[PDB]
């Protein structure tokens, strides 16, 4: 929920996140400050794709 | 190992004792932490940069020591570092066993030349203490 | 090619955080020498934690027997610098781009550093 877009799933039969719809992230620095701080530094990595548009 | 407190070395100033305790009550075992006390400069809206939290088993004090070692703890970007205290911040023993708690006290002296005692006054729900490092 | 070259083991972290995106001031005391060293260096994009061991090396030039001013597939993170203060246990300071180094050790250890030369770090995270 910490996510402005719908750029994370959750799946029940495997209760685990997935990544569904990676196009619509908007870049905005949410899910990754939610991790931040919740304790976790390196949960989520993600990075822009200098060759793919 | 002679005491059971121990000193963390920084700590965020923006925290309060519930938030630490939530914490090491997450990393480590469920109510394991005693007493949990951060200094003050003010009177009571200025912490220092250090605390010092007391544990109720040693072998929580030995993984808590462990896991520090190992950089294992970050609450808040903040990595804690632990370090032994200089004194307890409560007076109480680490074993359970020596606690007694609810038992019968009385006072009195030798008053007969034979294997009698008499007693004067009789307290009952008591609590004993048996402090082996501080002797007494 | 190598001046000083020694295994380091880090003591601690100056601002001690993870992800405080900052530049981060480490102290490490040498092995079988007994130098301390004050070194900034990026957590960031080079993790360093409390108790790891690294190789540390400067050489006033990169080239193979000469051509001051082919290390690089050895170690990973190459700076370059100068030494602008010698005064002390003698101790150097040498800054790359603005980035503080404090070698304190031995005045026998460190005898063949002149003042206001161009050297480089070789270091490695085993």
């Amino acid at each position: 929920e910490s996510s402005p877009t719908k750029v994370f799933g959750m799946d029940p039969v495997t209760r685990q996140v997935v990544v569904v719809d990676p196009e619509a992230y908007t870049y905005d620095e949410e899910v990754i400050k939610k991790a931040e701080a919740m304790g976790k530094p390196g949960l989520i990595e993600i990075s822009p794709k200098d060759d793919s548009f | 190992t002679n005491r059971s407190t121990v000193k963390i070395s920084n700590v965020p100033q923006t925290i309060v004792a519930d938030e630490l305790l939530r914490f090491l009550e997450l990393h480590l075992g469920e109510d394991t932490v005693f007493a949990l006390e951060i200094p003050t400069t003010r009177d009571n809206w200025k912490p220092r940069d250090f605390a010092r939290v007391q544990f109720t088993t040693l072998e929580v004090k030995s993984r808590a020591q462990l896991l520090s070692s190992q950089s294992k703890l970050l609450f808040k970007t903040h990595n804690l570092r632990l370090s032994e205290a200089y004194d307890d911040i409560i007076p109480r023993p680490v074993d359970p066993r020596k606690r007694l708690d609810d038992i019968v006290l009385t006072v009195g002296f030798p008053e007969s030349d034979e294997k009698r005692f008499c007693a004067l006054e009789k307290w009952d729900g008591v609590r004993c203490w048996i402090l082996t490092e501080k002797r007494r | 090619i190598i001046m000083f070259e020694d295994i380091f083991v880090v003591d601690k972290l100056d601002p001690d955080g993870k992800k405080f995106d900052k530049v981060t001031r480490v102290e490490a005391r040498s092995h079988n020498l007994e130098m301390f060293m004050h070194l900034d260096v990026n957590t960031e994009v080079y993790p360093l934690a409390v108790g790891d061991k690294f190789t540390l090396a400067m050489a006033p030039t990169l080239n193979l027997d000469g051509t001051p001013d082919t290390l690089a597939d050895k170690y990973e993170y190459i700076m370059h610098g100068k030494l602008y203060k010698i005064s002390e246990k003698a101790e150097l300071y040498v800054s790359f781009g603005g980035l503080l180094m404090l070698l304190q050790g031995d005045p026998a250890h460190i005898s063949h550093f002149e003042l206001d030369q161009r050297l480089f770090l070789l270091m490695r995270k085993l």
